[PDB]
């Protein structure tokens, strides 16, 4: 009973503090972003001594709060579970928030409602270390919502901008996709294991998760944006710079990967789910990276790489690698999340233009974001002993020295070449040329704000995996005897892909002119997956509704069988025998009749 | 952002058109019509305005491009266009 | 929509508060009671059956 | 006070907490009828105490 | 308000029952219906099947 | 109204520079090519057979959607730009603040003091700008949506309120 | 003119008249009353102390009565060794099943 | 028991005999006194239904729903006095009398010990609803609303009673305890299926299946705000307390005639979704979802599964709070705009802000965004009904996914977007709105904390 | 202790002796030191307080028990009145197994976190004791449906000696 357990959970009670001073509205209508901001830093540095307590022991908590309700069998209770996986993510999960928030300020200088905005900020991040520390499988599909439903707001943060809506309604609506399979694996546990604390689910070994793996699996896809339900990560772009730079980045797009490093013991005692990990990754690295190569917006651009890496980091966990995978999240949330506000300080500075072809010469303009990029890039390729390294070069070398898919594995050393490809690009055309932005000038970064934020990040970004490799204890196993060739890969293929990146890209300046191929018609128009899955079963159930469903069954047949047969028939069988003639001669007849067949025909006097 | 102000629009405005080298400095006016007096083809003047659209950064619809007609007139719809007014 | 806010602010807290104050002061004043077992020859009351204060209070006052 | 005003227009205040006070006692009547069991069910059914003489009213 | 009266109510007044509205009405009525009744019906009849006989696995099923 | 000729293709050439401009991005290939672009289109001005004009306008833009930029290049202030209606969440109408509290209204008197003369000036000039219209309408109903501006002095142009009175296009 | 009726009336804006009028009735004096009543018998008596009596409400369902009989049962239970608990419910020593 | 029914019913004569203007005021102040005193029933003992009298008793079933009805009371008050304000102060007290005479029945009905006693106010609460669809509704088509509404009920609940008496004549007494202890295994004859039919159809009727719903949009649509709650967040929900009741003597006959219902309730729902995607009318929109969060609890209350129950009281409130509340929305936004048309005006949220919250809370709430109380109900069916059979989890998860789109589709077309020009009488809110909307959201979090108190005596 | 170690079996915690060799200061021996003088102590020094206050006015609570009765086995047929005290008992019975059921799952949810990566041998005695009472408990009350009764409870026990009485019949051949 050390403060670890103690003051890693008050850590989420810090920063829940801001939400409430917000709905007094006696909260400052000034300074609240500098109010949040400074809650995060104590947030992040209370963060530390869990951590700093973990790597000399080594003890992960399971700590189960106040009872919420229990269920015969079940138990549903709030409770967190501070496993390696957790008590480093929140350290580093608002180390990168904290450096947004500072970065923040300074972008969103002039919205009228900012101090809305950093109060959804805050929302977010409290729906996030609810989802990653989450004991039982209820809360954790707690925030599997909760930052869902939190993006949606923050994206359609200009709720006037048609497309924004558009775009915030397509990023709900595949991560529903997601989430009928999260359903489905909760059904599935609590039927069979009897409940949903990760626990109990581990202990009853369930050796055969055929159907459960398969609902974790495309909740992942949805959540972290995979092939078949990717392209809402690329369209989420259409919000405000920290929006992207936060979120869809490096911290709410990886927990789909994070689903499953939680039920990691569950998966590697099945062989066919894997398969299907390392193959959505397989295709998801090449195909958005494929699509990277080829857009004109630097939001298209990082976001697409960003893709590109969970498409690696599924790779990983395919082969039994969830750690690494892991390991991957931690470098992927320093350097990915810098590209953003880097290309957020050329953004705003160069006029809110995010085309990059309009760019160019900006390396002397903005010596600060030029360098800062150049690191990030690198560190992205996966150059030798600074973040990337760690995991990326490892990842190669670990999915190599394996029994895996031949397929699979040639699609990562592709995507690798082609994650240096798009950083060429960025490169090349934003900072490498002459300008060609409109004439007044108005570049400038001397404001603290984003000098501080961004070099919070790279101090953080240079040695990263240094500290991290070097203090979590040895916990996977390393392979030893590789043969030279294929050790290399890892610094080959990237190597390779920036050679000719780089003779492509000074092509343009050849004065030749580009005649338009058809792989640069496909690849350029986000790999034709928009254009088609957007357009079509959209309007086939749209189609649907309308004109069959609601017009055909509910207006038209539902209505006719049951009630107005019903009424014609009656309104059909009222006049006739209301249309009587009032002549006692037929009248009477018809008594004869009655009479006569009465007493005889129906038997009735026998 | 520095409130972009007529004064400073006709400045970066008959900037260009004197850069232009079809039309030389000397006989710029404000309201110079440009084929009336000055002889710039209409068919330039589809093309002096994308000049003016990178100058100031906005596209301006054809309905009025055609129309954009003088380059006191190209100042007088950029200010609207702006709410530039001071 | 200021002025509204407000008065929740205002009427919820006019009770909220001393409700506050008032749940926090059984929990200072006379606690809560411990598991002691059956004694002999006294059968309980119907609302002693209850280690919550306010629960036993409700108890004996409504049900 | 204009007292022979506020009675006129806030008589009606009082209708409503009489009737509770009303519903209590045929629920408190009512139940004398369904005495019945009373201290017999041997799951409750125990030694009657000195000085009352019925369990539950 | 043309539009929505012709979306809302000018409808059953407009409409004719015709073959193609006849078969359209029971291609996406009853069908959709007796197909998803003939999926579950043989899940279940599939179901009962193991678990009758044994062949199914619920040991640690208890909250059904 | 009637799209004629030479609209369209003054539509074709500004149209087609700006994909050109998305495709060389360099500003020499971009003023290189444009000239030979130009020079391409002003070569061939002399038809008196409009017919002809138009054939050689049939592959032309078929070309073009075939040489379009999957991506154009747009400010984004622009439709389709980054930046389309992204202020337009700001921009309230300005009638809305008819329905302040006087407290608020007395937060800023003198404003609301000039309100009361913008709401006084369009109060007589509707009906004098009004009874402008109907005297000059022409037959049959509005031929062309374009508006007559005031004829005589003093008024104000016909249906002038929501125009001038139009929120800034940057609100905060 | 179909029939004489009289033109449909026009939405009176409550606020036009009062400013501070709160929607709940035209009359100032009742309307400020009516606020009183929403509010204090609406959030202040029912939703505050409604939650902190059924908050605080007597054992329900006996949620925690089983417990403690569960923990004492099962205590009871290993200590001789027989299963924590019975496969059967109703013994089938007395159970008279037919043939 | 009576603590609840003498102080409902003097209520009435208060409102007859109350001042001019006065009746608003002293009608809510008792409303809510006798919501607090429903309150003080919300308590229930372990397995043994809380029981008064032979004429009424209480469990852990009748218990939430009771409270919710008499929580309704005052909002229906608070909701009407905008479009009754210019209206004859007998009219006025009359609709005032509607309510709480209907408010009444619903106590009495909750409560009722035996089945009859329960089936002669089951319809007895039409006669009010009809009142005030037809009188106070403000439409046309009303008129023919009302006779869907009402002949739809009764086509189904003429058959319980000729099945109910049937009962009293072959196994005595129809007291809701002697027939849970005296059941017995009905049989497969095939008279027993037309036993069954005609026990079940009652309720179906009254809590719109797919074929047996198309009175509900056109009951919501033209009905007062008053009517549209009342019957939305109560009314569909008789024929739910039903079937918790009456199918104790359905087994095992369930089990076989189970599957056209449910097949019907299943594809319904996602049919029923689907015309939400594309509905013009706002407050048909709502209505619609109605049906299909309700065909959800009939495949929750028909497969018979302890969990399919606990979930299903979890639905059972959830959805009336939050249909009320959006029933709310729409009235709210419908007098400034005198339309119902959803493209009518659009991009309120900068024109109204907190409104632009009201409704995103309420928009949240029927997403079934845990941890709110649709979502224990969604949820826990769910997992009932994929133990029953794996496969239904397509057809239930699919419903979420459309229950998404169309819920923002509201959201984003009315309050995100820009403001339509042309309205120029859009008022900043009331506060009265504004109240009422909270006194709505607000028990349903409230509600989050305790879900033991709705789960029901399958709990 | 408020609970039983019986009730919780508790091994004992393996807890290693600090013993480090590298010069530099540890840190997070500081921290917890700081710790201990800036909310610990504070704490218990509260806690000292309302714990003695709380035994300055101690009031008593006990817990309910109900004797045995007969149940629905000996209840005659019909007779609601006897069927009233066996139902009761039965659905008593009912709560006390919910909580049996729910007291083995969080030992076993216990031996989880406990053991570590040792989890999966090291507590092989709390996966077969909770096997035990799942597949026990499935023979009692599962499947008993949602309106389920003593009766049904009775009812279904009596088809599982039916079979099993039937299959020792065959069995013994
Ligand atoms: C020790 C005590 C500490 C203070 C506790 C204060 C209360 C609290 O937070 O309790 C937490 C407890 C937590 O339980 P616990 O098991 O953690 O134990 C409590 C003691 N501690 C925290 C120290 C362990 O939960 C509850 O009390 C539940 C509160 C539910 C509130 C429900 C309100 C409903 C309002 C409805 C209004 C509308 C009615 C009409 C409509 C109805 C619906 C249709
Ligand atoms: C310091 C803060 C403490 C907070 C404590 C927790 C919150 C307390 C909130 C109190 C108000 C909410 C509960 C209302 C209960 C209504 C009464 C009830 O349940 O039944 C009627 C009850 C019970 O009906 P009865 O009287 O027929 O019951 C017979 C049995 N005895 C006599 C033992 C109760 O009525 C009475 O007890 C009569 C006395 C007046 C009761 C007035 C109640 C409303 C005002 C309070
Ligand atoms: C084994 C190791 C193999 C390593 C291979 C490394 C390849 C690296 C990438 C080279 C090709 C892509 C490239 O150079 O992209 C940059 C550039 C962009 O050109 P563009 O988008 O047309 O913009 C022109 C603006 N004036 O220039 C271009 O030409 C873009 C071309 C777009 C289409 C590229 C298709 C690449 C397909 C790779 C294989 C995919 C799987 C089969
Ligand atoms: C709009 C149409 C109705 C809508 C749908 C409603 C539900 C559909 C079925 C309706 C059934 C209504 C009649 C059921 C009354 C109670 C049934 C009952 O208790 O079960 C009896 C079932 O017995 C019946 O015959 C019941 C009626 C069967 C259905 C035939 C009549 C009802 C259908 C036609 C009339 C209603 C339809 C509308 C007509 C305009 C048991 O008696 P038994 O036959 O077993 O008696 C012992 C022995 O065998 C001889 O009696
Ligand atoms: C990258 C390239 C992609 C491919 C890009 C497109 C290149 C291929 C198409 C080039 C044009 C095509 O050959 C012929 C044609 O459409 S039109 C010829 C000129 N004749 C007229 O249009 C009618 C008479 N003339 C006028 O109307 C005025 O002279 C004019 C408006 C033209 C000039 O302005 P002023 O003078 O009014």
């Amino acid at each position: 009973m050390n403060p670890f357990a103690s003051l890693t959970l008050t850590t989420l009670i810090i920063l829940t503090i801001p939400i409430m001073m917000s709905n007094s509205n006696i909260y400052k209508t000034n300074l609240y972003p500098n109010y949040v901001k400074t809650t995060v830093s104590y947030a992040f540095t209370l963060s530390l001594v869990p951590l700093l307590m973990f790597m000399h022991t080594g003890q992960e908590m399971i700590i189960s709060n106040w009872h919420w309700m229990t269920l015969q069998t079940v138990e549903l209770s709030l409770s967190f579970k501070m496993d390696y996986f957790s008590v480093m993510f929140i350290p580093v999960a608002l180390f990168v928030t904290w450096s947004i928030m500072e970065f923040s300020m300074w972008y969103m200088h002039s919205d009228p409602f900012i101090n809305r905005f950093f109060k959804y900020l805050v929302l977010f991040l409290i729906t996030m270390m609810i989802l990653v520390t989450a004991n039982n499988l209820f809360q954790l599909f707690i925030g599997w919502e909760g930052v869902g439903i939190m993006s949606f707001l923050l994206i359609g943060w200009w709720h006037g901008r048609t497309d924004a809506n558009t775009a915030a309604l397509q990023a709900i609506l595949y991560n529903r996709i997601g989430d009928i399979g999260f359903v489905l694996s909760m059904a599935w546990f609590l039927t069979h294991s009897n409940a949903w604390d990760l626990q109990q689910i581990f202990m009853l070994n369930n050796e055969c998760p055929n159907m459960p793996l398969i609902g974790l699996l495309l909740a992942a896809a949805g959540k972290s944006a995979q092939f078949g339900l990717h392209p809402w990560l690329p369209s989420a772009m259409e919000g405000p710079t920290p929006v992207s730079a936060l979120l869809h980045s490096s911290t709410m797009v990886v927990a789909g990967v994070f689903l499953l490093i939680r039920f990691y013991p569950l998966m590697e005692t099945n062989k066919l789910v894997q398969t299907m990990t390392l193959c959505l990754g397989a295709i998801t690295t090449l195909f958005t990276a494929l699509c990277a190569i080829t857009q004109n917006d630097i939001k298209k651009i990082v976001a697409f790489s960003t893709s590109s890496q969970l498409g690696l980091m599924m790779v990983t966990i395919g082969i039994n690698q969830p750690h690494l995978a892991f390991l991957h999240i931690c470098m992927h949330a320093f350097f990915k999340a810098m590209l953003f506000m880097c290309s957020g300080s050329i953004i705003h500075s160069l006029n809110d233009e995010q085309d990059i072809r309009k760019m160019g010469g900006l390396y002397k303009a903005m010596p600060f974001t030029t360098t800062a990029l150049i690191i990030g890039s690198l560190a992205l390729t996966g150059m030798p002993y600074l973040t990337g390294f760690y995991s990326k070069d490892l990842i190669i070398e670990a999915v190599n020295m394996s029994y895996t898919n031949a397929w699979a594995l040639l699609m990562t050393l592709i995507a690798t070449s082609l994650t240096a490809a798009y950083s060429t690009r960025i490169i090349f055309f934003a900072f490498l040329g002459k300008p060609r932005f409109p004439p007044l000038v108005l570049i400038n970064e001397n404001n603290p704000l984003l000098i501080n934020s961004i070099k919070r990040l790279l101090i953080g970004s240079i040695f990263a995996g240094f500290i991290i490799s070097n203090n979590i204890p040895p916990m996977t196993v390393p392979n030893t005897t590789m043969p030279l060739y294929m050790k290399m890969t890892a610094l080959i293929v990237t190597i390779m892909g920036f050679m000719l990146a780089l003779e492509l890209n000074n092509t343009t300046y050849y004065l030749k002119f580009k005649y338009p191929s058809q792989t640069y018609k496909f690849s350029n128009m986000l790999g034709y997956y928009p254009s088609i899955m957007h357009r079509l079963p959209t309007y086939h159930n749209l189609s649907m509704s309308q004109k069959s469903a609601s017009s055909l069954l509910d207006l038209i047949w539902l209505e006719t069988i049951l009630p107005k047969t019903t009424s014609f028939i009656q309104m059909k069988m009222s006049i006739m025998v209301s249309n009587q003639k009032g002549l006692i001669k037929l009248y009477f007849l018809s008594f004869l009749i009655t009479i006569m067949i009465s007493m005889t025909l129906f038997n009735y006097h026998e | 952002a520095p409130p972009l102000t007529l004064e400073a629009i006709k400045d970066r405005v008959l900037y260009v058109l004197k850069l232009y080298d079809k039309i030389d400095p000397e006989k710029l006016s404000v309201n110079s019509h440009f084929m009336k007096d000055l002889g710039l083809d209409s068919l330039d003047q589809v093309e002096i305005i994308m000049a003016m659209e990178d100058e100031f950064g906005f596209e301006i619809p054809d309905i009025d491009a055609e129309k954009l007609m003088c380059p006191q007139e190209i100042v007088d719809y950029i200010a609207d266009k702006k709410d530039v007014y001071e | 929509d200021r002025r509204f806010l407000k008065l929740m602010r205002f009427y919820i807290l006019l009770t909220g508060i001393p409700v506050a104050i008032g749940i926090t002061l059984v929990n200072v004043f006379i606690g809560e009671a411990e598991l002691a077992d059956i004694p002999e020859g006294y059968v309980p009351e119907h609302w002693e059956y209850f280690k919550h204060p306010i629960s036993r209070w409700i108890a004996r006052t409504f049900y | 006070m204009n007292v022979l005003q506020i009675v006129r227009d806030h008589w009606v205040h009082i209708l409503v907490p009489v009737g509770f006070v009303f519903g209590c006692y045929l629920d408190r009547r009512s139940d004398e009828k369904l005495t019945a069991f009373r201290n017999k069910s041997l799951l409750f059914k125990r030694e009657l105490r000195p000085n009352e003489e019925v369990t539950w009213k | 308000i043309r539009w929505t009266y012709a979306r809302s109510a000018n409808i059953y007044p407009n409409f004719r029952p015709t073959p193609k509205t006849s078969l359209l009405g029971a291609l996406f009525g009853i069908g959709p219906l007796f197909f998803w009744y003939y999926v579950f019906k043989t899940d279940r009849d599939k179901k009962e099947k193991l678990i009758q006989e044994g062949k199914l696995d619920q040991t640690f099923n208890i909250s059904y | 109204a009637y799209l004629t000729h030479q609209q369209k293709v003054l539509r074709l050439y500004k149209r087609a520079l700006r994909h050109l401009e998305s495709w060389c991005v360099h500003r020499d290939k971009y003023r290189y090519f444009a000239c030979l672009m130009r020079a391409r289109f002003d070569e061939h001005k002399n038809e008196k057979d409009m017919v002809k004009a138009t054939q050689l306008l049939r592959q032309a833009e078929e070309e073009f959607w075939y040489g379009q930029h999957p991506q154009p290049y747009i400010f984004p202030e622009s439709p389709g730009g980054t930046s389309y209606e992204r202020y337009e969440c700001y921009k309230v109408p300005e009638w809305c603040l008819d329905d302040w509290h006087p407290s608020e209204k007395a937060m800023y008197p003198d404003y609301f003091a000039k309100r009361e003369q913008w709401k006084r000036l369009r109060r007589e000039s509707w009906e004098r700008e009004v009874k402008q219209l109907q005297e000059e309408t022409p037959p049959g109903g509005p031929r062309t949506e374009a508006l007559p501006p005031a004829r005589k002095e003093g008024d104000l142009p016909p249906l002038w309120w929501h125009i001038v009175t139009r929120p800034r296009e940057r609100p905060m | 003119i179909r029939l004489q009726e009289d033109p449909d009336p026009e939405d009176e804006n409550l606020y036009e008249k009062n400013p501070d009028s709160h929607g709940y009735d035209k009359d100032p004096i009742v309307d400020l009353w009516n606020m009183r009543v929403v509010f204090f018998f609406g959030f202040s008596i029912v939703l505050v102390l409604g939650s902190t009596f059924v908050a605080y409400l007597p054992d329900y369902r006996m949620q925690e009565w089983a417990r403690r009989e569960a923990e004492r049962l099962v205590k009871y239970r290993e200590a001789n060794g027989l299963p924590l608990m019975e496969s059967n419910c109703f013994d089938p020593n007395k159970i008279q099943l037919p043939e | 028991m009576l603590k609840i029914i003498i102080p409902t019913t003097m209520l009435l004569p208060m409102t007859w005999m109350s001042k001019h203007n006065m009746i608003w005021i002293n009608a809510t102040v008792h409303s809510l006194l006798i919501s607090l005193i429903s309150l003080s029933l919300l308590n229930q003992l372990g397995e043994n239904s809380l029981n008064f009298s032979l004429t009424f008793f209480s469990d852990s079933l009748s218990a939430p729903l009771l409270v919710l009805t008499t929580w309704l009371l005052p909002l229906m008050l608070m909701a009407s006095q905008s479009h009754l304000s210019k209206e004859t102060t007998t009219r006025k007290k009359l609709y005032i009398t509607m309510l709480i005479l209907l408010q009444l029945f619903l106590i009495m009905t909750f409560t009722a010990t035996e089945l009859i006693l329960f089936y002669i106010l089951f319809e007895a609460t039409l006669v009010p609803t009809l009142i005030i669809i037809t009188r106070w509704g403000n439409q046309t088509e009303r008129l023919n609303a009302g006779l869907y509404f009402l002949f739809y009920t009764l086509a189904g609940s003429l058959p319980l009673l000729v099945a109910l008496v049937y009962i009293q004549n072959t196994t005595g007494s129809l007291n809701f305890l002697i027939i849970h202890y005296w059941s017995h295994p009905l049989s497969n004859s095939w008279s027993n299926i037309f036993m069954w039919l005609a026990c079940i159809m009652a309720f179906m009727v009254k809590m719109p299946l797919y074929g047996l719903h198309l009175w509900l949009p056109k009951a919501h649509v033209e009905a007062p705000i008053a009517g549209s709650m009342v019957l939305a967040a109560v009314l569909l929900k008789l024929g739910g307390y039903g079937m918790m009741r009456i199918t104790t003597i359905l087994n095992p006959l369930t089990n076989y005639m189970a599957y056209p219902f449910l097949m019907l309730s299943m594809w319904g729902m996602i049919m029923t979704s689907s015309i939400c995607l594309r509905q013009t009318d706002l407050k048909s929109l709502i209505a619609y979802s109605s049906v299909s969060h309700m065909a959800l609890v009939i495949v929750a209350i028909m497969i018979q599964t302890p969990w399919s129950f606990m979930g299903a009281t979890a639905l059972m409130i959830a959805h009336g709070l939050t249909s009320s509340m959006l029933f709310c929305l729409a009235n709210t936004n419908y007098e400034r705009v005198h339309s119902r048309t959803m493209i009518l005006a659009r991009g309120l949220q900068t024109l109204l802000p907190l409104m632009a919250t009201w409704w995103l809370m309420a928009s949240l709430t029927n997403l079934a965004l845990p941890p709110s109380i649709n979502l224990i109900g969604e949820l826990f069916i769910i997992t009932a009904s994929f133990s029953w059979s794996n496969i239904t989890i397509i057809l239930m998860g699919m419903n979420m996914m459309i229950t998404a789109l169309y819920s923002l589709y509201m959201l984003i077309t009315t309050q995100r977007g820009k403001y339509t020009h042309h309205i120029n009488n859009i008022k900043a809110s009331f506060t009265r709105e504004n109240a009422l909307m909270a006194l709505h959201i607000l028990p349903l979090l409230l509600l989050t904390l305790n879900p033991k108190m709705i789960l029901g005596p399958l709990y | 202790d408020s609970w039983d170690k019986d009730v919780y079996p508790e091994p004992p915690r393996r807890t290693p002796a600090p013993a480090p060799q590298t010069s530099l200061p540890n840190p997070v021996t500081y921290l917890t030191k700081i710790f201990d003088l800036l909310v610990d102590r504070p704490v218990t020094l509260a806690r000292e307080f309302i714990e003695q206050q709380h035994a300055k006015n101690r009031y008593y609570y006990y817990h309910r028990e109900f004797r045995r009765v007969p149940d629905i086995t000996e209840c005659e047929e019909k007779d609601i009145l006897c069927m009233f005290e066996a139902e009761m008992q039965w659905r008593r019975d009912y709560k006390v197994d919910q909580e049996i059921v729910n007291i083995i799952q969080e030992r076993l949810k216990a031996c989880q976190q406990r053991e570590g990566e040792s989890y999966r041998q090291n507590c092989a005695k709390e996966l077969e004791q909770f096997t035990q009472v799942s597949k026990a408990f499935q023979d009692r009350y599962s499947d008993l449906g949602a309106h389920y009764s003593a009766r049904k409870c009775l009812a279904k026990q009596k088809q599982r000696m039916l079979a099993e009485r039937k299959a020792a019949k065959e069995a013994a051949a």
